[PDB]
């Protein structure tokens, strides 16, 4: 990365502090890194911090030459999606093959898959690309979690 | 020269902040290079346009009882003299703390900058109320043993006296030191009795 | 102190707070260093100079450690025209010539 | 429209039945033949299938449909992360105002702004003046459409 | 700024009292010497070793140089980290009183452009580099100008 | 030491009240343990407008207004050519005693010092509205029968006079004196020239 | 009333209007009251939609 983006990396660890010492929660960090123009899975993250479980997920820290580089070890990266893997991938809700997806359904997956969302999670990412029955455009409802 | 702007602002600035390390002695406190105004500008400052039509006239809505130099001021010589006559203080220790509000007149054009200076000065909100509101979780508060544990063990450690003292003082308030308002009881919406 | 102030002068993770962490760090135990009274946040130390002791403050020391005499102006100083300096400049030889 | 990606390797090519390409997706975590039932629109399952492949379909999707999750998780922290992003200097400057405590409810510019503050009108103002006539057309537009 | 009378008040350059970068605490006074009449007495030193009047106008504006030794300074840039040049004027008072060039000396007080091997070590000073060797040299003026 | 501070707290003077107005007092401050002087508040500054947003602005810009001569006070000829120069004079007399509510020297401050400290005169325009608004059973207006009879019969009386002059000058609609009007009528953004 | 038919009369009450409205700090204000009514009149009509 360039210094440049860095300092503005530097910044959004230095914000994100606890004791005052240069210090981020393992929690934190895909977080952080998320803003920083990736995306990176929990299960991508999890590999790079070491399988914590929800105690020591929460309890263990980061410091910067820790974050930066993890930032750096998914950053170049490998699999990571475009627009016609994503209609298939968000054709994902057809109920018969519609051109329009399930609004029930489409929060479920995210509570019921793999990286289980909250409720809030999904409520947030469909609500009001559905219409009057529930049927959301996929189409572009990739588009909008592709870009934003 | 320009330095003449800052001998008017040897006046006004020292209004910021030159002997502000007082109890706490000596330190490293507002420069004399000029692009340094701009570090005495920090958050916590708001500062109404010229022809306000007024909230920068509200300060004429109590001009009264509080000027010195009435075709309409407070100079120098008035938070050297006015805050021992109306808000707080300074010992040549903390001289220019509260007397770096004014060094230098207070012109009602400088009334606007003093209300700015209210709301502004002193650390104000952005820093006082987050100091702990950022500790905080959200819509919340510290818990009060968590806040002794701070007070003495986390950094220049204090004594049993300074405990105690800000003890009885702590707005305990359901288990916990309500911060927001530790702080920002210097503040609101409601009150026109100090400071000024 | 010097030493380490000529490599924190030339150091950008270095604030003259880490200049005497550096100097805590490197001396300490020494039968003629002394930390200061507790005051690290103004950042000083005492120390035991063959007539005993002194504190100094580190604010804003590690330029006042840094005259790195740039050659490029010391050589326009030694070939100078005027009636002020050819003379007090022809000491050429300790210049940064790397 | 779930299963999808079990099988990243399996459906390519844009867009694909839906129906049959369940089983390209089903048949890469093994499902067995005997234990998942497709209708038209419904699926069926034995005793013990379903859903520990519903589970262990959380482990193989993974590759896409944990990078849909994942993506949404990203979109979505972009704004809500928060929570943390401060309190550094701000505690240490709970210590600046600790080592005065002791003249910290001690202190200079307090209340005199606003009691006479409920009184007056010229307020906020000329923040107000040039964003008010912004205001003033938006809110206009805004009820319309509603 | 005391003993300052209107004409050269323009004339040698003078913003007034407090209106200064950095002459902080405003108008601190001084016990039992008064800075006004100080003026003439230490205007009047510079003649016995022998200073001219050219030097001597020039000596005015080492005032002038000496606030604008509180302004050669690379303020420290905040953006870029290697800070630069405030005044030219400042330079030009300064390099002319020290009998090299102006142009000659910011050049390399910004760049130095030394050479080690091929490489005509052509860069930039930091603040801490360049402000020293300008600091080196806006108190090396203060130095090797004393 | 701890002093140089306290020195200076004079000059206050120099410029406000008191080069008229030692009635206007200089408070002492200031005891030289400058942690004392944490007691000198001045708590509490409300009630209804006193500066009102539409009267107390005027009159100090009538400073720079009716300082005809423009020396920086306000002479005989000051009251009366500025005064002229609107309309209707003050007889030397009505002037004089005019000048007389301050001993002498009435400048930019013994002017503010006398207007402001005035607090009394005349009830609000809203305690007007409530005079016969409180008088109404319902929301609806008042018979004018019953302003007639009781201007006349009932607490402080009139003459007939002193209601025909009221009375002609009084909105009658309706058989009904619609009061509101009257009271904006008889005292809103009042007429000018009588004082300062 | 009665200060109608007598109190309209001292020296140091009467000085309102001719020229001070011309000392300013109210023309904004007569558009942003008028404007203030309908500004409230278009925020809550819009919310409670």
């Amino acid at each position: 990365f360039s210094e440049e983006q860095t300092a503005e990396f530097k910044e959004a660890f230095q914000l994100f502090d606890r004791t005052g010492d240069g210090k981020i929660l393992y929690s934190q960090c895909g977080d952080v890194m998320r803003a920083l123009g990736q995306n990176p899975t929990n299960a991508e993250v999890m590999k790079v911090l070491g399988n914590p479980k929800s105690d020591e997920m929460n309890l263990k820290t980061l410091k910067f030459e820790q974050f930066l580089p993890m930032m750096q070890t998914i950053a170049k990266n490998k699999d990571q999606g475009c627009f016609e893997d994503y209609v298939e991938g968000l054709r994902v809700f057809d109920k018969e093959g519609n051109g329009t997806v399930m609004g029930a359904e489409i929060r479920h997956v995210l509570v019921t898959l793999g990286e289980k969302m909250t409720e809030e999670e999904v409520e947030q990412l469909v609500a009001g690309h559905e219409d009057s029955n529930g049927c959301i455009n996929y189409e572009e409802l990739v588009r909008m979690v592709l870009s934003g | 020269m320009g330095d003449d702007e800052k001998k008017e602002k040897k006046k006004k600035s020292k209004k910021k902040a030159e002997e502000e390390g007082g109890d706490a002695p000596a330190a490293p406190p507002a420069p004399k290079p000029p692009s340094q105004k701009r570090r005495a500008q920090r958050s916590g400052s708001n500062v109404f346009a010229m022809f306000t039509q007024h909230q920068v006239q509200e300060f004429k809505e109590a001009f009264q009882l509080i000027d010195q130099d009435k075709d309409g001021f407070i100079s120098k010589n008035d938070i050297r003299a006015t805050f021992d006559s109306l808000g707080r203080l300074c010992t040549e220790q903390e001289l220019d703390s509260m007397v770096a509000e004014a060094p230098g007149p207070i012109n009602f054009t400088m009334f606007l900058t003093i209300f700015g200076d209210r709301i502004a000065g002193t650390d104000e909100e952005d820093v006082i109320v987050n100091a702990f509101n950022l500790f905080d979780e959200g819509d919340g508060k510290c818990k009060e043993e968590t806040l002794k544990r701070s007070l003495t063990t986390w950094g220049e450690k204090f004594s049993q006296d300074e405990v105690d003292q800000a003890l009885s003082e702590a707005p305990i308030d359901g288990n916990g030191l309500i911060d927001i308002k530790k702080f920002a009881q210097i503040l609101t919406k409601g009150a026109k009795e100090e400071g000024a | 102190v010097l030493a380490l102030l000529d490599e924190e002068c030339w150091f950008p993770k270095a604030t003259d707070t880490s200049f005497v962490e550096k100097l805590i760090q490197e001396q300490g135990n020494h039968a003629k260093f002394q930390k200061s009274k507790q005051l690290k946040d103004k950042t000083e130390f005492c120390i035991l100079h063959y007539a005993g002791k002194v504190t100094y403050n580190a604010s804003a020391w590690l330029t006042k450690n840094m005259d790195p005499l740039n050659d490029n102006v010391t050589s326009l100083l030694n070939q100078s025209s005027d009636k002020f300096v050819a003379d007090l400049w022809k000491d050429v030889d300790r210049i940064v010539g790397l | 429209q779930r299963y999808e990606i079990l099988a990243a390797n399996a459906i390519p090519k844009g867009f694909m039945d839906g129906k049959q390409a369940c089983i390209l997706m089903i048949k890469a975590l093994e499902l067995d033949p005997n234990l998942y039932r497709i209708g038209q629109s419904k699926i069926f399952f034995r005793t013990g299938v379903l859903a520990h492949l519903e589970e262990e379909r959380d482990l193989k999707i993974t590759d896409v449909i944990i990078a849909f999750q994942a993506q949404c998780r990203g979109y979505l922290a972009r704004k809500a992360f928060a929570k943390r992003q401060q309190q550094l200097t701000a505690m240490k400057v709970i210590q600046r105002n600790c080592a005065a405590y002791l003249k910290l409810r001690n202190w200079q510019w307090w209340r005199l702004f606003t009691k006479v503050k409920p009184l007056l009108q010229s307020a906020e103002r000329e923040k107000e003046m040039a964003s008010m006539k912004e205001e003033f057309t938006r809110l206009k537009e805004a009820l319309e459409k509603s | 700024i005391a003993g300052a009378s209107e004409q050269m008040r323009n004339d040698l350059l003078l913003e007034g009292f407090n209106n200064y970068t950095f002459l902080s605490n405003g108008h601190v006074p001084i016990p039992a010497q008064q800075d006004d009449e100080m003026f003439q007495e230490t205007l009047e030193a510079m003649t016995i070793m022998g200073f001219t009047e050219e030097e001597q106008t020039s000596i005015l504006r080492v005032v002038s140089s000496v606030l604008q030794l509180g302004n050669i300074v690379f303020k420290k840039e905040r953006n870029t980290d290697q800070a630069s040049m405030p005044d030219n004027t400042a330079a030009q008072k300064v390099c002319h009183l020290m009998g090299i060039n102006v142009t000659d000396f910011t050049r390399s007080i910004l760049t130095p452009r030394i050479k080690v091997g091929r490489d005509v070590v052509q860069k930039a000073q930091t603040k801490e580099q360049a402000d020293f060797a300008i600091e080196a040299l806006a108190k090396a003026k203060f130095e090797r100008l004393f």
